């Protein structure tokens, strides 16, 4: 009993994307296949279902005319094709299988797929620009110092930030990335350390952006002001 | 039907009873409701099917009930793994969701401010970071003031999840400006307001 889906894809605005969902561990034709997307931070949004036997689907009125749900009974794989992709179509697209019900109410989704990340953007891949959040008198409050790194203007997700090659983990907060008006993500990672160790211990943030194959190490040197 | 859930932020300590709500007003009484639990990076997991029937593999602490339009999902005792978002479903409609959060004593944020780095100023972009460290609850109002003038639309903010140790929140607030606009003002500050308290950390551009 499993539901495997296609890998994550990135599409330009106005393009189309097709997502697969192969079924295992059960009879594919005995249950409907529903598609529900979830925007980042939003709730669940039902899109439509499709009958494996006949192939006649039913779409929500929001997606009507833009979604085409097909299936292949030979490989037990269902497909969802969304066209005219907009900037707000960036969401995780799941496939859910309703269970057999005593009252024949086939809407209790007990089996789910891991989801497919579909990102719609008009941006090109760019390496992160890492700037230092230098500790100073504006970040030293009673023996505690604050410092960090600003990971700005990178695309696409994700990035991984560590400190001292993973040796420093206590009091480290890496914020979730925010999508800027330029279409590039930007986050920042911070850490609080004793102000006595600013002049002796060295602190380096390690930003890794595998999509661009760029690995930036930045040394945060304390200021004197 | 239209499904509404409340409260969307139910902060409770571990080990006590949690009660959730789901209102299916735009329906008849279709006792065909369902309950789900979703954790970050994971797909929703079915908990309750029908009005009160427990799904297979769901522990006894989860239970549901309903009367016409008002439905409740109740957890008798809150386990550490029960702090997540919950959704209710009737046919194809989904509620806005309810987030169960660990309740802790009120903590004031540690407000730090970072001027734009000299390296970043060379590229024509200036970013000022306001840091709120280990506070509670998640509610907080951060306002940017440049030369005692409130800013609007030129800042973004992100919040970390509850820390695994102290169950606190950290909030970042970045003010993005150009080099030309940054050079024409001296005083920069962010005003953090939380529960009749307004801490304002400031700096001057030069110096």
């Amino acid at each position: 009993v499993q539901l495997v889906q296609s890998g994550a894809e990135v599409k330009q605005p106005g393009a189309s994307v097709k997502v697969s969902c192969k079924a295992s561990g059960y009879t594919f034709s005995d249950h409907f296949m529903h598609w529900v997307r979830q925007a980042p931070g939003q709730g669940l949004e039902w899109m439509g279902w499709i009958n494996p036997k006949s192939g006649g689907p039913n779409y929500a009125q929001k997606f009507q005319g833009r979604v085409t749900m097909t299936r292949d009974r030979s490989i037990s794989t269902a497909y969802m094709e969304l066209r005219g992709l907009r900037s707000d179509d960036t969401a995780i697209y799941y496939c859910a299988r309703p269970m057999h019900d005593y009252d024949d109410h086939d809407w209790y989704f007990d089996l789910w797929g891991r989801g497919t990340l579909v990102t719609v953007s008009s941006a090109s891949t760019k390496g992160p620009s890492v700037f230092p959040l230098a500790p100073s008198s504006k970040s030293t409050s009673g023996g505690t110092a604050a410092l960090g790194c600003l990971v700005k203007d990178y695309f696409p997700e994700p990035v991984t930030v560590s400190w001292n090659s993973g040796a420093l983990t206590s009091g480290v907060h890496t914020f979730p990335a925010v999508l800027q008006s330029s279409g590039l993500y930007s986050l920042s990672s911070v850490v609080t350390v004793p102000s006595s160790s600013l002049g002796t211990q060295t602190y380096i943030c390690n930003v890794n952006h595998k999509p661009s194959n760029t690995k930036v190490d930045k040394r945060v040197e304390p200021k004197s002001c | 039907s239209v499904l509404t859930q409340s409260p969307g932020t139910l902060s409770l300590s571990p080990g006590e009873r949690a009660t959730l709500s789901c209102r299916a007003s735009q329906t008849v009484g279709s006792s065909y409701l369902a309950w789900y639990q979703q954790k970050p990076g994971q797909a929703p997991r079915l908990l309750i099917y029908g009005a009160s029937s427990r799904a297979t593999g769901i522990p006894d602490r989860f239970s549901g009930s309903g009367s016409g339009t008002d439905f409740t999902l109740t957890i008798s005792r809150l386990e550490p793994e029960d702090f997540a978002v919950y959704y209710c479903q009737q046919y194809e409609a989904f509620g806005q969701g309810t987030k169960v959060e660990i309740k802790r004593t009120v903590a004031a944020p540690s407000v730090f401010i970072f001027p734009p780095s000299d390296e970043q100023l060379k590229s024509g972009t200036a970013s000022v970071v306001c840091l709120l460290n280990n506070f509670y609850p998640r509610e907080a109002k951060v306002q940017w003031k440049v030369d005692n003038a409130l800013q609007s639309g030129n800042s973004q903010e992100s919040v970390t999840e509850q820390d695994s140790k102290d169950s606190t929140y950290s909030l970042s607030s970045t003010l993005t400006l150009s080099k030309a606009d940054y050079e024409k003002h001296k005083v920069y500050a962010c005003e953090v307001t939380q529960g009749t308290t307004s801490v304002t950390k400031s700096f001057n551009r030069g110096e």
